[PDB]
RNA sequence: AGGACCGAACCGACUAAUGUCGAAAAAUUAGCGGAUGACUUGUGGCUGGGGGUGAAAGGCCAAUCAAACCGGGAGAUAGCU
RNA sequence: GCUCGCCGGAAGACCAAGGGUUCCUGUCCAACGUUAAUCGGGGCAGGGUGAGUCGACCCCUAAGGCGAGGCCGAAAGGCGUAGUCGAUGGGAAACAGGUUAAUAUUCCUGUACUUGGUGUUACUGCGAAGGGGGGACGGAGAAGGCUAUGUUGGCCGGGCGACGGUUGUCCCGGUUUAAGCGUGUAGGCUGGUUUUCCAGGCAAAUCCGGAAAAUCAAGGCUGAGGCGUGAUGACGAGGCACUACGGUGCUGAAGCAACAAAUGCCCUGCUUCCAGGAAAAGCCUCUAAGCAUCAGGUAACAUCAAAUCGUACCCCAAACCGACACAGGUGGUCAGGUAGAGAAUACCAAGGCGCUUGAGAGAACUCGGGUGAAGGAACUAGGCAAAAUGGUGCCGUAACUUCGGGAGAAGGCACGCUGAUAUGUAGGUGAGGUCCCUCGCGGAUGGAGCUGAAAUCAGUCGAAGAUACCAGCUGGCUGCAACUGUUUAUUAAAAACACAGCACUGUGCAAACACGAAAGUGGACGUAUACGGUGUGACGCCUGCCCGGUGCCGGAAGGUUAAU
RNA sequence: AAUUCCUUGUCGGGUAAGUUCCGACCUGCACGAAUGGCGUAAUGAUGGCCAGGCUGUCUCCACCCGAGACUCAGUGAAAUUGAACUCGCUGUGAAGAUGCAGUGUACCCGCGGCAAGACGGAAAGACCCCGUGAACCUUUACUAUAGCUUGACACUGAACA
RNA sequence: CUUUAAUGUUUGAUGUUCUAACGUUGACCCGUAAUCCGGGUUGCGGACAGUGUCUGGUGGGUAGUUUGACUGGGGCGGUC
């Protein structure tokens, strides 16, 4: 049946994308903590 | 026309439409138009302010003339609009340097009458002139409350207001519920009741009638669970409290009108 | 004309059998209900945790809900095992 | 390769979403494939996606997002004006044939088209974020004219047939052709035409609107399909040569008419209903300041430009979502034949597959079925489950009723084929001919040809003629809820929720009320025939007594009492 | 009676037989008028009840068709498990014994079955109680508090009774 | 003294007029091709309203917690 996860490329970049979380206060408090521990893929992207 | 229906169908048995020849069955004006969100009953914020409303039928809106600035100029009634927003029937009046304009509809006013506003215009029933020209003892409406702001009291269908007094500076106007209050004299009134007298006697027969109008199903507080409202509960149909809102204050007769800067005012409230 | 009637697509889930380390963390099979409407569906928006939304069951809110999820107070406390 | 079998409104064919090389070819079989494997969506090496017209990008905006200033907030921040983003929407243009192992409306052949720049020529007032027109719109229904397309005939080739017959009222195949350009039809909408004036369109206006006067009764707009050209081309069965025996090369006939017919097109029409059915630009027109020598405006002709990205492949699945090559999930388009009302169902075409373990045996038992003597609910918590009923036409129908219903109530009779009626009728279709012509895609008449129900009668076969698949069990009495609906995704679909209707009550607008420290939004661009809250629940009859208690409302004689 | 405990009340009908059903009686433990009363056509995957037709539901099962089971080949799990040379009975025992005592019986080992036992497997019982454990919910429990409201001073001035 | 009417005075309570604080989610003008906002004229209100500190009342709207033990299982009963 219809499980939890319907992908859209589109909605996904919106709201986990890059420019999502450089909007905002809260989402660049994100990326620092993302660079600390040395993410690779860093956000969602592509 | 107060027409009941023959039930050939269940929820079709009780309906009543109120059915108007003296209505345009064409497309309306269009440079007067302009769109209209329904906006769900929620406000800027997003949470839902005013419960039961949404859905519904999309409309558009018509822009209309409640200050009637035309003073001086006489104009001709062209036809009758029906408009979803309001429960009154429009008219389109065309003046006579070639401005179209929108009004509300007057009780006996039929496309080819005669209207004008100013101080010179006589009183007969659709035009709009100061309320220190219009005679103590006469039916107006479109009534405004600060001169040349709105046109606010009756405008609903089938109502009126009673100007009754005139004391120098001020005027004494019965409005429909039975208030008397004050207003400053130098507003204007538009003479006459308002049309589609009628608007009362509809009932809508089914469920989803009162769906399409953008009106939700209310919930009653008895259904629900003592976390929601504030009567809840229950092991069967027990209500044992006194009646409240939502959000707990009393329902089943609770004055709350608070304001003491209209008070001066007024004379009467709800009898 | 109709929240009209019979009935596929579509939407739903009343019954029985099967399955229960399943084909499947809820389905198949034989029927069954709505099927021009308060219908259903696509893509995009909006509303968040004592808050949301709710034709109201305390249901649903990413297989989690009488107060989500992740990190932190934090090695909480544990007259108990 | 030969048979057999299944799907065939899919188990076919295209796409979007979403993947990411899975596509093709050569190559190897450790792992992976629930078995083997020479095979593969596996490993490995190479190859493969070509655009002025498709799409994105782009110009335009909806919901909504960010938001210079600004308003507000201990802080972070919240809201929002100017704006500036955001498609699922609106906006310029291309089709047919061919070609690869893999791509194509992208390459090639042929035929077109669109908006720009640049030039020259011809003439002229051009000119905005501004005005206006346009763009630009619902639901339902009825048609009518058509096409896609099918079937038959004609025609063209090919056959005369493994066993009885078959040169004919015989059998098999084919009979295809676009965009464009030219024509303006079926039909739809609207009275045109010139001149004067005006306080309306935040300025101006020759445009829009308005007021008339005269003039003619027509003009204009939109418009499927048809027919022409496109195209004496292209394709084309079938032959010819070669075949690495894969397929390639080469010539290559007919290419018409009739009828049926869409849910597609005309139609964003038309009638009609109320629940009253987006915006902005491209487009067209008007002018402002401004330039009015020029510039710019259209028309003509020549040339130039149309960049960038995406393009393979799967796409109802072994590639996407479900941990799996999982009996699950997933939006849109195309939709042939025979019977059928039908996209149901059954059998087939195009096309695609046989579901990645098989071979034996024919015990109990279990699952899925088929049949059954006599009995027919005796079973059981209970007719659960099965069996049964099932189509169409006519006849026939009860209590009750809100006069619609009940009602397909219940129940009956007739259904096959053949012939006659009638070398196939009623009906539809419509050629030739003839008459009009304002002379056309005309009208009138004409009836060939084609198509063709259904009914009656006469036979006639079988046990059974709605034969298969497909397809209501019915009645009676009562409980509850008026009704369709909604609900516990995943043990509860109900009498629960809702509901129209009724009542009490709040609210006079900067409304009550809700979200928010606030600004401000919703309520509502509404105004008491309105909005909020509460309780009951269609409709009919009605809705009794009690105001001490508790709340609400009103009152003031007195008691009592806060900071101060 | 969706309400009636006593109770299967009493009477009438229905059946050979009716703790259910229908109709009344009133003795209403403990119905009752918008937390609505009594009706009510139509509607319902609604509750109860009866009838017709129909039948493997049953008396009582029989046969047949396929799919597993079964044999062979290929791959190849799982939950559970202190160790086991893992018999019946009477008794005894932390009180229901494969394991102790007495006694009986029993060649060693597969295969197909069935499911009485191994207090079988699964899930640190959910019932019950305990904890000076937790969460929610209610209220005239207690203390608070947003909110709404009263008054004093401030922003805040003149006149006049 | 009990009473009362007038005078004088002190403490407050109302009510009326004014406008210059303040309100304006009235109109119009400008910032500006802008329904925010600021500025300007005018009108209507007007020392009210509204807000701050203090204070009485209300307050399951919301929150933190309490709700004993013995007991022939617990509850109820009875007891300490």
């Amino acid at each position: 049946m219809k499980r939890t996860f319907q992908p859209s490329v589109l909605k996904r970049n919106r709201s986990h994308g890059f420019r999502a979380r450089m909007a905002t206060k809260n989402g660049r408090q994100v990326l620092a903590r993302r660079r600390a521990k040395g993410r690779a893929r860093l956000t969602v992207s592509k | 026309a107060v027409v009941k229906c023959k039930p050939t169908s269940p929820g079709r048995r009780h309906v009543v439409k109120v059915v108007n020849p003296e209505l345009h069955k064409g497309k309306p004006f269009a440079p007067l138009l302009e769109k209209n969100s329904k906006s769900g009953g929620r406000n800027n914020n997003g949470r839902i302010t005013t419960r039961h409303i949404g859905g519904g039928h999309k409309q558009a809106y018509r822009i209309v003339d409640f200050k009637r600035n035309k003073d001086g100029i006489p104009a001709v009634v062209e036809r009758l609009e029906y408009d979803p927003n309001r429960s009154a029937n429009i008219a389109l009046v065309l003046y006579k340097d070639g401005e179209r304009r929108y009004i509300l509809a007057p009780k006996g006013l039929k496309a080819g009458d005669q209207i004008q506003s100013g101080v010179d215009a006589a009183i007969k029933p659709g035009n709009t002139l100061p309320m220190r020209n219009i005679p103590v003892g006469s039916t107006v409406h479109n009534v405004e409350m600060k001169p040349g702001k709105g046109g606010q009291l009756a405008r609903s269908a089938g109502t009126y207001v009673q100007i009754v007094a005139r004391d120098g500076a001020y005027v004494t106007l019965r409005l429909r519920s039975g208030e008397m209050r004050k207003v400053e004299a130098d507003c204007r009134a538009t003479l006459g009741e308002v049309g589609n007298a009628e608007h009362m006697l509809r009932v809508l027969g089914k469920a989803g009638a009162a769906r399409w109008r953008g009106v939700r199903p209310t919930v009653r507080g008895t259904a629900m669970n003592p976390v929601d409202h504030p009567h809840g509960g229950g092991e069967g149909r027990n209500f044992g409290k006194h009646p409240v809102t939502p959000w707990g204050v009393q329902t089943k007769g609770k004055k709350t009108r608070s304001n003491k800067r209209t008070d001066k005012f007024i004379v009467r409230r709800r009898s």
